[PDB]
């Protein structure tokens, strides 16, 4: 869990590279977990559910998995892992969870994971 | 009562309510600082294309960090074009990102009308 | 220097109201990635708004907006030079000038209308 | 009047510049009449009312005038002159008096003169 | 057969381009394309204005309406998926070119977008 | 041939999918990518991340790339004008499909598009 936050964020780009499923998914690779893929963000629950994670709900701890629905510009969802303060994608989220002003304006729905 | 503190006033209110769980543009009392033509484009904007050209339309980046951005909001004295307030504004303590700022006189008070980015035309 | 650009920039671009965005000349005052976009949403669509991308008007006096340009000074945003320039005496129209080797380029001009 | 038209058809650009109503005053200019000058086509009815026109209505005739109210993204309205066959501001309308699709998606309202 | 549903649409189209008319504003353009496009075009059109400042089905600002309904040129489709791809031309000389994308809707092909052959913006 | 350069340079972009400089961040990009067109899109990741929020070149935000690498298919490019359009689609389970644009300079990209709906 915490290793995994720990190359998530070590792996990061400047800025986001259209990959944040890619990179959280390898990030959980490296902490021991090979996740059946889907191509988009979105839709990345169940193969988190099915490899032994739960739903979290309450303030994050340092692995915790967010996924995030659609916002206007963004069909394919969102994706990202908590490193303890800072939520890391394909890049390292300054805000929050939500990646950019589009995601905090529409407020799309998600959900959080947990091993 | 000058357009700087008017720009002052409304981007320290805009970064604390900008967050995961609120978003400036949503809230009602935008209305208070920016002109409402500009609030209702803005609006339609962010709900189907998405905010123009990708970014936050306000401080024109996609991420930031609050806290940094709230401690150094620095603003130039305004450039007077014609009845067109244009303050500078710049954002951060490491390497600021710099924007403009259009606002106008609606009822003795400045309203925001527009707010540009240094970037190259596209 | 970058007052400067401006000033020779309006004059040049002024006194010869051929279109002078199609004239190779004004890549002496303009970005060049600039000058092609201009030309091809030119070509496209026509300017932003379907005004002139340059004094943001469809119509105005020349002879004395070619009398009465009047710039202020540059204000610096990092690289950039922000230019506030007037035409005309009376009513004047303001637009903004953005500019950036050992010249100074025109690389965006804006005008102080409100967005909607 | 008729030399007005020719005029604008003569001086056209490739395509727009946004200039339309720049050069259907020149074009008018040339035909005989200096209309008192204004920024946006959309304000040109009180100054052309302020010289010989007067308001048409039905089919255009060559040296016709149309003024032409903002549609979205072209917030200055638009200016022509009829050739007989085409309407003519800064380019030759091969379509119509309406100068591309945002005029005619949203038919902003329009006067003859 | 979409290659079909392109020309006819195009035809359709044309016809209703005119001063009094817009093709976007006719209930007909259900029929031809798909109902969150036409939901989104017309938002487009409302407030900014057509994407990119040109039409978006036709991807020009002006053209002759006889040259272009007498000169719609098509070429065989592209199966991507269940994405139809028809590349068309208008006009005799100097032809503009898109790329109209069309799924099975019904027992239809709806439209669901339209591509220019313009670099990246 | 514009299918040629297509697949040269897919090849070579998930080949370095690997590395940890990003492939556009990557000098070599320009032996396929037109020079305008990728100084733009360094730009606007640099900006707000690429339109969508996807990848540019891939149209997804992961992906088995052993599974797309050795399951790149291409068809005949349409030719538009002066513009070659290539289909591509990778992976051999739910291919992905993009059309490359390509313009003569060597042919080189000027532009990837999807085949999702305009809404």
């Amino acid at each position: 869990g915490i290793s995994a936050a720990n190359y998530a964020a070590s792996n990061i780009e400047p800025n986001s590279v259209g990959r944040c499923a890619e990179y959280v998914r390898k990030a959980i690779e490296w902490g021991g977990i090979s996740l059946q893929r889907t191509r988009s963000a979105k839709d990345y629950g169940p193969s988190l559910l099915a490899a032994g994670f739960h739903e979290a709900i309450g303030s994050p701890m340092k692995g915790d998995v967010i996924v995030i629905q659609p916002a206007p510009g963004h069909p394919h969802g969102h994706m990202a892992i908590y490193d303890g303060s800072h939520w890391i994608s394909d890049f390292k989220q300054l805000h929050g969870f939500y990646p950019g002003p589009a995601y905090r304006s529409a407020k799309p729905a998600y959900k959080t994971y947990r091993y | 009562n000058s357009p700087e503190a008017a720009a002052i006033s409304f981007y320290t209110w805009f970064i604390q309510h900008d967050s995961d769980q609120t978003y400036p543009l949503s809230e009602p009392d935008i209305e208070r600082y920016v002109a409402t033509d500009t609030v209702g484009r803005l609006r339609n904007d962010y709900a189907h294309a998405g905010p123009p050209n990708g970014v936050d339309y306000f401080l024109k980046v996609q991420d930031y960090d609050s806290r940094d951005w709230l401690a150094h909001i620095q603003v130039q004295r305004a450039l007077m074009l014609g009845d067109v307030a244009v303050v500078p504004v710049s954002f951060g303590s490491q390497d600021p990102v710099h924007v403009l700022v259009f606002l106008k006189r609606v009822d003795a008070t400045w309203k925001i009308i527009k707010i540009d980015d240094t970037w190259e035309y596209r």
